[PDB]
C-alpha cells in the first residue's frame, strides 16, 4: 500500500523505534494531527527589531 | 542581647537600624537557639528525636 | 600477599595487614558527574584533596550484647572539615565515598560483623502510627544503635535489629555492597561507594544518600584477662565530590 | 529534533562586551543566556520542546456545549436539540483559542450522548435501544421545529445515526471558515454604519446542529444529554495576545469586570520561611 | 539466547585446587557448581531464564486502586471518585515494586468499571447504559468539586469516555518522573530543615485521578466501583534489595512491627519422616 | 509497511516459527512489552570486588 | 565605547558604563604557582569559582569632612564564603583579587579618590613610643579610616591621611597599582593584583599581603537639594586561589 | 557549663572522661569568649585595638 514509516518519540528504554502509518480517507482532513511538526522562529516576537542587536553590544550608541 | 537561652552567631550583628520607612531593618539569626547535650544512649532501649536536641526540644524513650 | 593493602586519598593514609579484597559498589568506581548527564549549569567546584580525604569518625564499643549500629551520609559528615563547609554553601553535592570499618581482636577472641551500606535506606518508627524524628534517623557523627528487642520511642526509630529498622530480614542485607570482620581473619572492611542516586545531584542535608550500618551476627566472645574493650572505629572519605548552587551558609 | 539549546562552558570574564546590558525601549527581548552573566559548564541538554508545539497544546478532544432534550411529549420540554455551533460557551477551550487572533485547522468532532429514565413511582419499562440523530445545517438550510419535522430527511445536510452501547460518533470536518483563517477576535461591526453586531458573532457563521431520539415515543418521560467534543489537528495559528484575566461573562463578546492582575501578598520582600529546622 | 550454564563432565581429583574453600568476609559470593566438588556428567541444559527477566516479572497488570462512587445525590454518598495516584495501598503490586529502589519505565493502565443497582423494595427501572468519564489531573490542574464541575470540560488534561458493556478502557503513559528514574525509596524530607513529609510522599507526585458517571441521573441509587490497574513495560529497575518481611501498615511510609524472621520448628535438626512403609 | 519479524519461543512441538509485528502509534510508550531482552551480568552483586578471585584458589593468602 | 565593561568571576558579575579601563598590577596578571617555583610538597586545593568571585564588603559613607578609609587582604576577607574557611583550615594559601571600587554621584557633585592597592602596607602607631594591635590595623571587613589631624591612641594607627599612616607622602601613593575616581569622568576603579610576596606563598591570618586605601584629594562637594549621601562600595574577587597544609580550623 | 562571658563552641564537647591513669581528659576550647561589640568608630579620632576586642579586651582612644 501506501505506507508511509516514520520515527517514533522516545521510550522509557532508550539510550525497532518507528511506526508505519497508511491514509485510509480520500479528505486530509480525515488524516492524524500532525504531533511532529518542530520548527521555531521566536525572531518575529523577541527581536522584530530593524537593526540587528548583537548580545555583546550596547543597545543604544 | 541574646534571651536566654540563646546563643549569639558570631557571622551576625545583633544591631538594627531605623530606616527611612520609618522601619527597623530586617533581623538576621544572631542569636540561635542553644543546642542540648547529646541525649546519649538507652541500654537496650531508644531515643526518639523528632524535632532536634536544641532549646525547647523533646525527646521520647522506649525500650526494646 | 593481598592481605595486605594501603589507601591513599588527599592527606590520609590508611594501612591493613589484615583485610579481605575491596567491594567496588556495584561494580562502578565514583567518577564525577559527565556534560550528558549534568543538570544544573553553573560550573561546580571540586574541592579534590580538600573534601576528599579520610574522615575518622566517634569509635564505637562492641561489646557481648552489643545489637548493631548505623550511620547516615552525607549528613553524618556535615561537621567534617571542608567537606561539611561545602555541604553549608552549596545547594547540590555528588561524592563517591570509601567506607573503611576498623575492629582488631586477637586469636584468641571471636565474632563476626556485618559492614553493609544501604541506598535508600528509608527506615520505620517504634510506634507504627506515628513519625520519626530527623535526630533519631542520624546524629553527626554520633553513631545510632540496634537493639536485641523491641523499641517504644514516640518517633524513635524500630531499632530491632531482626529488621534492620526497615521491616526486611538482616540476613537478606548481603544484597547491598558489603563485608564481613571475622576476627579470625578480618581486621577491617573497605567498601568503595559509587554515587547511588536517581538524580545526578541532590542536597546533602534533606537527603541521606545511604547508610551504613555494622551488625554483629557472631556475638562478640572471649575467656577471662583477655582484653574486654573491643572498639570498632569507621573511616570514610568522599571521592569526586562535587558542589552547584553557591548561596549563604545553611544555619544547622 | 525539537530540541533545547545547550549550555556552553564560560569561564572568567573581564571585557567591554555588555551582553548583560540593553534597552528594552527597542522593543527587542534580550537573548542572554547563564553563560553570559557567569562561569557554566558544558551540558548536553536533551530536552525537547515537541509538547510545546501548537499542534500538541491544541490537538486535544475539549468539550464545547452540551444540552438535553426529551423523549415523551409532556409539558413544555423540548424533544430536541438546537446549536448555533461556537466554543464560546465553554471558558476552557475558549481560553486557548483566545492566545491567538488567527486561527486555520481541521477538526475532529466527537459527540458523547448519554440518556436516562426521569424519576416516578411507577415506571417500569423495557424499552428498546435509544436511536439518535445529529444534523448539521449550514447556514441557510431549513430548520426542523419538530422531532418530526421534513428537514430531518437530512437529503443533503450531514447527519449521524447513532445507538446507545456503541461507541460514541465521531467524524472530521475541513477547514469551513470563508476567509483566510479563522477569527477569535474582530475589532468591527456588522454594518458599515459601524453597527448592529460587535465582535465575533459580526462575522462568523458555522451554521447550526440540530439533535433527536429517532424512536417514535416512550413509555415514560426520559431524557437524553448531548456533549459535543472539539479536537482542532492540521493547526495553524497568527499573533499570540495576552490570555484571560477577568472571567468570561457573556459568549458573545468580551466583557469583563475590573480582575487583579494577581494574588496580593504582605509586601515586596515578602517570601515565606519554609526553612525552620 | 538466555540460556541456562551446562555442567561440564568432572572426574576424580586430588590437587591444590580449593574451589570449595573461600571467604565470605570479602563479600563474594562463591562461583562454585556441582563439577567443582564432585564427579559430575556432561548435560547439554536447554532451561531459560527467560520469565526471569524484569520485563516478564513486572510486566503484568496489577490492580493499584479501588474506590466506590454513586449515581443519585442521596445521603452523603460521593457521586465521584478522587484519587492521589501511587501504587503503595496494594501489598500485591507495591512489594514486586519495592525489590528495587529506583524505577523506569512506561505504563499500561487498563480500568475495570462495574455498577450495580443497590437494595430496595421498589426498584423497577429501565436505565440506558451507563456511560463514564475518566479524567487525569497532573499536580497543579484545577480539581472538579462536583458530578458538574467546570473541571469535567477536559479542555487539556486527558480523558476517556467509556460506556458499560464494552471492553476495558486502556491507554499508555510514557516516564512521567521528573527525576531519571521512578524511586521507590526516598531516605529523605522535603523540607531542607530535614522535617515535614519523610520517604516516597516526599517527593513522588503522580498527580490525581477523577471518575464519575456522566448520566444525569438514575431513578434509584446505583453505584459503580472503578479499579485501577498498571502493566509497566519496557522495564528498568536498579539496586535490588531484601524484599519485605513485615506486613504494611500504613501506604504513606514504611512503618511495620517487629515480625518473626520465618516460621519455626521443633529443632535445627528437625526435619519430618516421610518415608513409613 | 514497516513489517518486523522476530522469533517466537519454543512451542511444545518442538525438537514458522516467527511472527510479525508493526508499530501504529507515535508513541514508543504505546509499544508492547520487552519481553524478548535477555541480558545478564550478576558480577555487579556477586563478584563486585576489587581483585579478581580465581575459583580454584584460596580467597586470601 | 570603552567606558562601559563587564567582570565575571564565578556566580558574580558587575556591571559598568563609567569606568576608565583597567588596571592591571605591575603589568602582571593573576597566575597559579608553578612547579619550577613551588615549594610546599603536598597537592594543594583550588575551589576555583567556589572562592574566586566577588565579594562586596562593607559601603562607606562619603562625606565632605571624609579624610579616608582602609583595609587589608586577605584578613578582611576571613569571614567570605568558602574563601574565609579554606584560610582557617589551611596553613598556606595564594590568590590573585580584582579590586573594584564603586562610587557615583551626578553631574552635579564634585570629587576625587584615590584608590590604591599598597603591598606590605606597614603602619605606624600613634605613640611612637610604643606598638600597634592587629586589631587597630585590621577589623574584618569593617573599613578603618584615615583622619585629617594627628591621632593619640595607646596602639592606634596613626591615622593623619598626609602620611598615609607609614611615614611618607600621600602624593607618592601613585606608585602602586592605582586609579583615581574623579567623579567627573568615572563612575568606579579596577585593580587587578597579582600575587605579590616574596615567598610562593603565606599565612592569611599572620600575613597582610596588602592594603587597599581609598583617600580623596579632592573633598566632596555639591549644592542644596543635591542628595547629601555618597557611599563608597568596596567588592574584591580572589584570583588563582591556591592552598596548602590543611589542618583543623583556626579558631578567630 | 560555658562561665561569664564566655560561649559555647558547637563543634566541641563540653565533657571530659576521666582516663585510666586517673587524668582528665585534655581539655578543648569547648567555651570561648564573648566578643565584644565593634568599637565602632571616632569622628576625627582613632580606637587603637592592641589585642582585639573580646571579653576582657582593652581599646584607647586618641584626637587627630
Ligand atoms: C458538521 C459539524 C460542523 C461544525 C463546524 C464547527 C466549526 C468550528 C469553528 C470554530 C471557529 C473559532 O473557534 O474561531
Ligand atoms: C493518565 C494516568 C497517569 C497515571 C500516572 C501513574 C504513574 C505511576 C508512577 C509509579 C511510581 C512508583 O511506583 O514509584
Amino acid at each position: 500500500m501506501g505506507a508511509q514509516v516514520s520515527t517514533q518519540k522516545t521510550g522509557a528504554h532508550e539510550t525497532i523505534i518507528h511506526y508505519t502509518n497508511i491514509n485510509y480517507y480520500k479528505d486530509a482532513a480525515s488524516n492524524s494531527a500532525n504531533r511532529q511538526d518542530f520548527t521555531q522562529d521566536p525572531g518575529k516576537f523577541t527581536e522584530p527589531v530593524k537593526d540587528i542587536m548583537i548580545k555583546t553590544m550596547p543597545a543604544l550608541n | 542581647e541574646c534571651r536566654p537561652g540563646y546563643r549569639r552567631e558570631p557571622s551576625l550583628s545583633p544591631k538594627l537600624t531605623c530606616l527611612q520607612n520609618l522601619k527597623w531593618s530586617t533581623a538576621v539569626e544572631f542569636c540561635k537557639k542553644k543546642s542540648c547535650p547529646n541525649p546519649g544512649e538507652i541500654r537496650n532501649g531508644q531515643i526518639d528525636v523528632p524535632g532536634g536536641i536544641l532549646f525547647g526540644a523533646t525527646i521520647s524513650f522506649s525500650c526494646n | 600477599s593481598d592481605r595486605v593493602r594501603s589507601l591513599t586519598l588527599g592527606n590520609s593514609t590508611i594501612t591493613t595487614q589484615e583485610s579481605a579484597n575491596v567491594v567496588v559498589g556495584y561494580g562502578r568506581w565514583p567518577e564525577y558527574l559527565r556534560d550528558d548527564e549534568a543538570t544544573a549549569e553553573d560550573q561546580p567546584t571540586q574541592p579534590d584533596v580538600a573534601t576528599c580525604r579520610f574522615y575518622t569518625l566517634e569509635s564505637v564499643q562492641w561489646e557481648k550484647n552489643s545489637a548493631g549500629w548505623w550511620w547516615k551520609f552525607p549528613e553524618a559528615l556535615k561537621d567534617m572539615g571542608l567537606f561539611g563547609q561545602n555541604m553549608l554553601y552549596h545547594y547540590l553535592g555528588r561524592a563517591g565515598y570509601t567506607i573503611h570499618v576498623q575492629c582488631n581482636a586477637s586469636k584468641f577472641h571471636q565474632g563476626c560483623l556485618l559492614v553493609v551500606c544501604v541506598p535508600e535506606a528509608e527506615m520505620g518508627c517504634s510506634q507504627t502510627d506515628k513519625e520519626v524524628a530527623a535526630m533519631n534517623l542520624t546524629k553527626g557523627e554520633a553513631a545510632h544503635k540496634f537493639e536485641p528487642t523491641k523499641t517504644n520511642g514516640e518517633h524513635t526509630v524500630q531499632s530491632i535489629v531482626c529488621n534492620a529498622g526497615m521491616g526486611v530480614g538482616v540476613g537478606n542485607l548481603t544484597i547491598y555492597p558489603h563485608q564481613w570482620i571475622n576476627l579470625r581473619t578480618n581486621n577491617c572492611a573497605t567498601i568503595v561507594m559509587p554515587y547511588v542516586n536517581s538524580v545526578p545531584m541532590d542536597n546533602m542535608f534533606r537527603h541521606y544518600n545511604f547508610t551504613l550500618m555494622v551488625i554483629p551476627f557472631a556475638p562478640l566472645d572471649y575467656a577471662a584477662q583477655a582484653s574486654e574493650y573491643v572498639p570498632v572505629t569507621v573511616t570514610i572519605a568522599p571521592m569526586c565530590a562535587e558542589y552547584n548552587g553557591l548561596r549563604l551558609a545553611y544555619q544547622q | 529534533i525539537a530540541r533545547v539549546a545547550d549550555t556552553v562552558a564560560s569561564g572568567p570574564s573581564n571585557s567591554t562586551s555588555i551582553p548583560a546590558l540593553t534597552a528594552v525601549e527597542t522593543g527587542h527581548t534580550s537573548q542572554v543566556e547563564p553563560s553570559d552573566t557567569m562561569q557554566t559548564r558544558h551540558v548536553k541538554n536533551y530536552h525537547s520542546r515537541s509538547e510545546s508545539t501548537v499542534e500538541n497544546f491544541l490537538s486535544r478532544s475539549a468539550c464545547v456545549y452540551i444540552e438535553e432534550y426529551y423523549t415523551k411529549d409532556q409539558d413544555n420540554v423540548n424533544r430536541y436539540m438546537s446549536w448555533t455551533i461556537n466554543a464560546r460557551r465553554m471558558v476552557q477551550l475558549r481560553r486557548k483559542f483566545e492566545l491567538f487572533t488567527y486561527m486555520r485547522f481541521d477538526m475532529e468532532i466527537t459527540f458523547v450522548i448519554t440518556s436516562r429514565q426521569l424519576p416516578g413511582t411507577s415506571i417500569a419499562q423495557d424499552m428498546p435501544p435509544l436511536t439518535h440523530q445529529i444534523m448539521y445545517i449550514p447556514p441557510g438550510g431549513p430548520v426542523p421545529n419538530s422531532v418530526t419535522d421534513f428537514a430531518w430527511q437530512t437529503s443533503t445536510n450531514p447527519s449521524i445515526f447513532w445507538t446507545e452501547g456503541n461507541a460514541p460518533p465521531r467524524m472530521s470536518i475541513p477547514f469551513i471558515s470563508i476567509g483566510n483563517a479563522y477569527s477569535n477576535f474582530y475589532d468591527g461591526w456588522s454594518h458599515f454604519s459601524q453597527n448592529g453586531v460587535y465582535g465575533y458573532n459580526a462575522l462568523n457563521n458555522m451554521g447550526k446542529l440540530y439533535a433527536r431520539h429517532v424512536n417514535k415515543d416512550t413509555p415514560y418521560q426520559m431524557s437524553s444529554t448531548i456533549r459535543v467534543y472539539f479536537k482542532p489537528k492540521h493547526i495553524r495559528v497568527w499573533v499570540p495576545r495576552p490570555p484571560r484575566l477577568s472571567p468570561y461573562i457573556k459568549s458573545s463578546n468580551v466583557n469583563f469586570n475590573p480582575t487583579n492582575l494577581t494574588d496580593e501578598r504582605s509586601s515586596i520582600t515578602y517570601v515565606p520561611d519554609t526553612i525552620r529546622p
